[PDB]
């Protein structure tokens, strides 16, 4: 026995964390009361047939706390793991990290802390959040380096929504986006993707869902979640810890930021229309389409690979499905980095929904790597950065929170060293 | 929450506050006299934004309704919803400044400043966490003006930290409907480029234009000027009021178009805007609109943006659709529309979407973009300051409140600054 | 226990104590003629403070009626709930001081101050334990306060320790309706500095502004002015009339408002005061009572606080909330009103509740302060005395009935020497 805690910041954040919730709610037969020992991982033990989730949720707008307050699981959450704010950043990264972070960060601090005092088998931390959001930048940020000196070396875990290439909610995205990356830099264990325009697309031609709405990517990163802590939930033949992923892909402390996948997604009709076999489902998800990060992997060399097999799967079929992808040179590795795979496999079929896009399947892959691609993205968004802030547009948002440009300039620089570092 | 207060200031801004009233009245299922009747819980749940809680099960709006003479006043009161107003909120002069500036920031608007400010101080207070304010006067009237100078004024003296944007209608340039306006606008946009966070200039010759052509009208009328007014009012504030899968609020906006502080000027926009034997045969789609959101026929404030440049583009959406369909229509608009747009502000789209349609259309359009064709418009009231201010002609009724030479001349000074700027940035 | 004796002096007293009588039959539950029919306990478990041990299920008023003349006598006895009173408590004079101090204490008040002494005698020994006097009277009438003089000397040298409060009505000094009514005031507050614990000062001008505009009425009326003091009545008195989660009474007041005992003069408040169409959209909450609490609008004695600084301020409330609120709210009126607040009287607002609210309000509030906003008054009194006595007009009316020079002398540099203190403080 052991327990994780969950973090959710910004409404991005805190749909996240419920649409998660949700799945571990439905997963173990949680009644959105409470009722009906690895469930014990997310929910705790007091009194008789109960169980709350291990979270905070917080934002500086209280609409979406309000909207979770709303729904048939009030009883399920306990109110005071929820924060409401007053004061929204308004895609500010300044305005969260200091106006309203600053004096909101200590009673989350505070009572997370509490949520690690009767969780003694804290196996890590749990953050979900979006860069384009000024809360989920700054509050997200803040907290990250709270987490990081009142914890020291404990495992972190970061689930962060980047805005696409061409989507993009706020124009000053970029500011946000920028300043969260260097400030949290040193501090980010591992850091994933999510592409919301990839997510649409692979919605709209794999699941054929030509009408999706924002319950597919709450699953899109519910699925995620439950493929990476189904080894913390469930048992399985080489069950894989949250250290052992920041082991393998962090060698060196600069490049932390792996991007995710899943196989498959198909719907009901099309899951009829086809049953998976691992060759097929592996080479289908290592497709670069298939990724849901809007980045052509074979533009650069791959770090590692990793992969979390769920349900009824050989590891001799794993070992031979592996080897065969090896083979063929639509896939390159690094020359200092031959041997990179880590397989982590579980008895636990993936878990269905009733009304949902996926198909309830007895088995299921997470496709985990940290490409080159990213290079690209961050390329870009760095050049986006040099374009509107050449002229110093929307800086003076971020003077009257009070400081001046240079902290800008040289983030600026160090997400450029970042870059080169490649 | 996030409690807003209207202030209106002059005839034309009484009417339009007025029927932004019916307008939200009708989103939000609130009858002529209070009673709510929508038949949603998303209408009645942020309530609070606009309306206050009043006893019986009922709703007020929270508006101030501010003028130097009462007979807009009766006229609205004894108009439709005349009766959701309590008497308190009306406070009149008696006088009337005439349409100058001078009279009504200073000699009428003295025995005028200390209502209005107790009455907005009222709203405040009463109100749990007031997120900003909204103002709507006429440039040029001149106790219009001075009215919205004044209040922005102790705005920014009092609530420093609360942003706010103002709905001032600029004269139209055609026609010189006043005398002594160029210096309504001239005082007016002095005091603007000091005491406003953000300012929306709406132009009365294009929302004409558009009322004729676009609409399709032989007798346009102050109504559809009033109810393009009133789908504005809606497009900016349902992501506050409504729920919405990107949700937005004012200071969302005003992060998102104010890069530098004196550059604070934008010209809103509304979509779809057709008749009933058009409409019935168009296209209900994205595309429809999207070439309609970049087009000098359905444009708001007479200055061609093809002329100057962009300098960044807010879209909100309330509809039944996803969302890479926008992101990929902002991207062709870019890739099109790439000489008319500004190359060092990348993807300068803003896109959000509500998604609580407006009553009676399943999609509706709010423009939000800024480009330097003010450039224009504010060049040419420099340059007509200059040429009726060279014969010093019609000083005297200004000169007689307390006026003064280099005041106007530093307020000239601050326009040209300000078109300088503006053309650096083009 | 704890039974109060209420003394009438002049029209607008007796008045003023009959609308009193009423209200209170209203919050006991007390018909025209005097039988019980309230539908609580509470209105008739502490009955007797106000009412006497009457036969046949019956309760009279603990009220003295005094005049020189029986005109409003008759007129009081004739109007509504006159059969409440025994004819005995009904003692009048038959000439008249005609506004004029020294006639209605010397001339005409040597054959009543026997009667006067009786009767408040006969209360007092009648009741159980008497925990003060309560008396009403107009300072710009000669004979009320003559009356008000002599009885509360009479008090001072017979029931020393019990204390009491004065309901005085200080003239209005926009208008002079007395010419030899600074004299009055002169000699009502000489004796008023010596024979009273604490005093109340009234003053006509600010509730007849009150009722014209917080009220909105175009027909202002003594009705209205004595249904406000009856409210006031009600609030100060209804801590000790009724249960409260924080008792209180008269003596917990004076001992919370009196630093100095020449300085005793505060100025009574009542809250919230609105019409049928803003209750029914006010928000009926404590914010809109506290940005009610302190305000130059609703306000009692015409002389703004904001001038001077407050000494302290008591506040009592009746309804049905949580108390934590009220001490934030007491915090931020400190917080916001600090320069308008004393800085050497920390936490000084006296915070007290009685659980039963009046009949016919779920809130009401009272708000008893004190302010150096006194001194202006004083001040203006002490110069118009100076302005008038230096051309020695209509001194002929005083000095036949005993006067002198060097009284009225030591009585204006007591006046000085008050209003010099209240400088100092301030
Ligand atoms: N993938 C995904 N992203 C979402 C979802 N909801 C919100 N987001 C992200 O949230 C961003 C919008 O801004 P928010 O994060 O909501 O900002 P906010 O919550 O208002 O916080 P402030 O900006 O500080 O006021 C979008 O760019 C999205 O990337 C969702 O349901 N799915
Ligand atoms: N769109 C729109 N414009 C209006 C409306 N009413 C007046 N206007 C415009 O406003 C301008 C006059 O502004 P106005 O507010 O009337 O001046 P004013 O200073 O307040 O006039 P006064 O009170 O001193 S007499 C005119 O050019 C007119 O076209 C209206 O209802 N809708
Ligand atoms: N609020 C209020 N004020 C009143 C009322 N009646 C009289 N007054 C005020 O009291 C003042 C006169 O005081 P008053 O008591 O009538 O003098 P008086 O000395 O008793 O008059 P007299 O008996 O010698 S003739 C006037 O200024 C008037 O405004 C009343 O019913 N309500």
């Amino acid at each position: 026995m052991r327990e994780c805690i969950s973090i959710h910041v910004g409404q991005a954040g805190v749909q996240i964390g419920n649409a998660c919730w949700e799945l571990y709610c439905l997963e173990h037969g949680i009644q959105p009361d409470g009722q009906m020992d690895s469930f014990n991982t997310f929910f705790s033990e007091t009194g008789a047939g109960k169980h709350v989730p291990r979270a905070v949720f917080v934002d500086l707008e209280p609409t979406v706390v309000d909207e979770v307050r709303t729904g048939t699981y009030r009883q399920l959450f306990h109110p005071e793991q929820l924060i409401t704010g007053k004061e929204d950043a308004a895609n500010n990264y300044a305005r969260g990290h200091y106006t309203i972070g600053k004096e909101i960060v200590d009673l989350v601090l505070d009572r997370i802390r509490k949520l690690a005092d009767q969780c003694t088998g804290l196996q890590g931390f749990l953050i979900f959040h979006s860069f384009g959001g000024g809360t989920g930048s700054g509050f997200t940020s803040l907290l990250m380096e709270r987490l990081s000196v009142d914890y020291g070396k404990k495992s972190k875990l970061e689930f962060a929504i980047y805005p696409a290439p061409q989507v993009s909610t706020a124009v000053v995205e970029p500011y946000n986006s920028i300043l969260t990356t260097h400030t949290t830099l040193e501090h980010s264990d591992c850091a994933f993707m999510v592409d919301n325009e990839a997510i649409y697309d692979i919605c709209r031609r794999n699941l054929d869902i030509e009408r999706p709405t924002y319950t597919n990517l709450n699953r899109l990163i519910g699925q995620i979640v439950s493929s990476i802590t189904a080894s913390l939930r469930f048992d399985g033949a080489l069950n894989v810890d949250l250290t052992e992923f920041q082991t393998n892909l962090v060698p060196y402390p600069r490049i932390h930021f792996p991007l995710v996948t899943y196989a498959p997604v198909i719907s009901a009709e099309k899951a009829y229309h086809e049953q998976l076999s691992v060759a097929e489902i592996t080479n289908a998800c290592f497709e670069p389409a298939n990724q849901m990060v809007k980045c052509d992997p074979r533009h650069g060399k791959y770090m590692a690979c990793c992969m979390l097999y769920r349900g009824d799967v050989v590891p001799k079929d794993v070992n031979a499905a592996i080897a065969t992808i090896k083979t063929k040179r639509t896939i390159q590795f690094v020359d200092w980095c031959p041997t990179g795979f880590k397989v982590g496999i579980n008895y636990q079929p993936p878990t269905v929904v009733p009304g949902g896009d996926l198909a309830k399947v007895q088995r299921a892959v997470c496709m985990l790597s940290n490409t080159t691609a990213i290079a690209e993205a961050w390329a870009r968004l760095d050049h986006k950065f040099d374009l509107m802030y050449a002229k110093r547009a929307f800086v003076h948002w971020y003077v009257g929170e009070g400081m001046e440009e240079g902290e800008f300039s040289e983030a600026r620089e160090d997400l450029a060293a970042l870059e080169k570092d490649y | 929450m996030r409690e807003i207060v209207h202030i209106q200031a002059g005839q034309c801004g009484n009417q339009i506050g007025a029927k932004f009233w019916e307008i939200i009245s009708d989103e939000h299922g609130i009858d002529a006299t209070g009673a709510y009747h929508g038949d949603s819980d998303l209408q009645l749940e942020r309530i609070n934004v606009y309306y206050n809680e009043a006893s019986g099960g009922k709703y007020v709006p929270r508006a101030v309704l501010v003028d130097l003479e009462p007979g807009t006043m009766d006229s609205v009161r004894s108009g439709p919803f005349g009766q959701i107003f309590r008497p308190d909120n009306f406070v009149f002069g008696q006088s009337g400044a005439g349409n100058n500036w001078a009279k009504g920031h200073y000699t009428e608007g003295a025995e005028l400043v200390d209502s209005v400010l107790d009455v907005v101080r009222k709203e405040a207070e009463s109100c749990d966490c007031l997120q900003g304010f909204q103002l709507t006067h006429s440039l040029g009237g001149g106790t219009g003006s001075g009215m919205g100078t004044l209040l922005i004024s102790k705005i920014r003296e009092e609530y420093p930290d609360r942003i706010m944007n103002t709905y001032s209608v600029v004269p139209s340039p055609k026609v010189s409907d006043t005398v002594v306006e160029p210096y309504n606008a001239t005082l007016s946009v002095h005091q603007l480029v000091e005491n406003t966070d953000e300012t929306y200039c709406i132009d009365n010759e294009a929302l004409y234009d558009i009322c004729f052509r676009t609409l399709k009208l032989t007798t346009p009328t102050y109504g559809d000027l009033n109810h393009l007014v009133s789908l504005t009012m809606s497009g900016v504030t349902t992501c506050l009021r409504f729920p919405g899968q990107l949700n937005a609020d004012l200071r969302k906006l005003a992060v998102n178009m104010v890069p530098f502080p004196r550059l604070h000027f934008f010209m809103p926009g509304f979509a779809p805007l057709t008749s009933r034997g058009s409409q019935q045969y168009r296209a209900l789609t994205v595309p429809e609109l999207t070439q309609q959101m970049f087009d000098a026929k359905n444009m708001m404030a007479a200055c061609d943006p093809r002329h100057g440049r962009y300098l960044t583009v807010a879209a909100i959406f309330r509809g039944r659709m996803s969302m890479k369909e926008v992101d990929e229509q902002m991207l062709n608009i870019q890739n099109k529309n790439s000489s008319y747009f500004v190359e060092w502000i990348p993807n300068n789209v803003k896109t959000a979407v509500c998604d609580i349609p407006p009553r009676g259309l399943k999609m509706s359009a709010t423009f939000i973009g800024n480009s330097t064709a003010i450039q224009e418009l504010f060049k040419r009231i420099s340059e007509q300051f200059t040429a009726m201010f060279r014969r010093k002609a019609f000083l005297h009724w200004y000169t007689g409140e307390g006026m003064d030479e280099m005041e106007f001349t530093e307020a000239e000074s601050n326009m040209n600054d300000l078109v300088s700027e503006y053309q650096q940035y083009q």
